[PDB]
């Protein structure tokens, strides 16, 4: 949405149950987020048409909750392995 | 194949060579040779994904990468770095405790940093005033400190 | 076989107990979660859970083929090869 709530939008739809927390690069103008069901971390693009995994198909994500950037590194929290 | 090789370049786009089955080309660095083994293509770099870190341009066999001007470039051509000498800070939320880590070269500190937190959830900052925001469940109310405290 | 090379196929599996491979694949077993699973044996690209969480910690895993296996001939099948 706009900053204002004047504008909304929808931008990721599919392939998603329980999408917990979001996290913004601003050189790349790229959003990420994260998912505790299908337990996987993606980052799109701000109108949700490039999408991508980072990690995904991997037991390392049990329940994550939420996610930070800085740099080239992803950092997250995770709730089942208190981690 | 082509023994014409030697005669017409086997119709390859940049550079044919001899060999035992008549032809054999190549193309140079940053290039690519397709299906029919005779044409050149260019790598599209910018196409993987994390190749350089924030802006990159496709070239005929090259790549160009850029960073913002927070960032400073590497001497590598891929790589972004941030200019401002602070140390990474980064803050988790427990219930009991604001833990805060703090990154020099990879290696770590980990300390609390406020006093009398029942139970923290959210968590920001401000850079202006140099400060963070937190949220508490069990008092229902959001607080503001200093990083130190 | 003799140590060459080593890679991580699958960098975290929660205690497995017991392995097998066919095709494409490498199957496993473990005690946390009470599963079997099934990876991709050059990247783990593909990963998946064969059952459901089972009542009881599961076991060893082998495979039934209908296929011939190698065959080559026994020092041993002549004279009992001396011994
Ligand atoms: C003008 C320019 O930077 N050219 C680059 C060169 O530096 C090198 O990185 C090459 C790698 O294939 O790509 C091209
Ligand atoms: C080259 O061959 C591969 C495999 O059949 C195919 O996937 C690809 O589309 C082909 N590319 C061209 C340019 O013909
Ligand atoms: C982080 O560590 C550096 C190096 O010891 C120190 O100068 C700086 O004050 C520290 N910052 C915080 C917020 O702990
Ligand atoms: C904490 O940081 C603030 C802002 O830089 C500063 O004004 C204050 O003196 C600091 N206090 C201590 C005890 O370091
Ligand atoms: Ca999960
Ligand atoms: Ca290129």
């Amino acid at each position: 949405a706009s900053m204002d709530g004047t504008m909304r939008t929808v931008i990721v739809q599919e392939k998603i149950y329980w999408p917990c927390g979001l996290s913004i690069d601003y050189p790349n103008r790229l959003i990420y987020f994260m998912d505790a069901y299908l337990d996987y971390i993606e980052f799109c693009d701000y109108d949700g048409q490039n999408r991508r995994q980072v990690i995904a198909s991997d037991l390392v994500l049990h329940h994550p909750h939420a996610l930070t950037l800085f740099e080239d590194s992803v950092f997250w929290t995770d709730r089942g392995t208190h981690q | 194949n082509q023994d014409s090789c030697l005669h017409f370049n086997g119709g390859c786009t940049h550079r044919c060579i001899q060999g035992p089955f008549g032809a054999t080309c190549v193309c140079p660095i940053g290039y690519q040779l397709a299906n029919d083994t005779k044409t050149c293509e260019d790598v599209n770099e910018c196409d993987i994904p994390g190749f350089c870190s924030q802006h990159c341009v496709n070239m005929r066999g090259s790549f160009r990468c850029a960073c913002d001007p927070e960032y400073t470039l590497e001497s590598d051509g891929r790589t972004c770095k941030v200019t401002a000498s602070e140390n990474l800070l980064l803050v988790v939320a427990s219930r009991d405790k604001i833990i805060m880590d703090n990154i020099t070269a990879h290696t770590h500190n980990i300390y609390s940093l406020v006093q009398d937190v029942s139970f923290v959830v959210a968590l920001d900052f401000d850079s202006v005033t140099g400060r963070v925001f937190w949220s508490d469940l069990l008092e229902g109310k959001t607080w503001s400190a200093f990083q130190n405290g | 076989l003799t140590g060459s090379n080593r890679e991580v196929v699958i960098s975290t599996a929660f205690h497995s107990f017991g392995l097998t491979v066919y095709g494409q694949y490498i199957y496993w077993t473990d005690f946390y979660t009470k599963k079997i699973y099934r990876a991709n044996k050059y990247d783990g690209s593909d990963l998946i859970a064969m059952t459901t969480r089972l009542p009881t910690q599961p076991s060893g895993i082998s495979t039934v083929v209908k296929t011939q296996q190698q065959q080559c001939s026994n020092p041993c099948d002549q004279f009992n090869g001396g011994c």
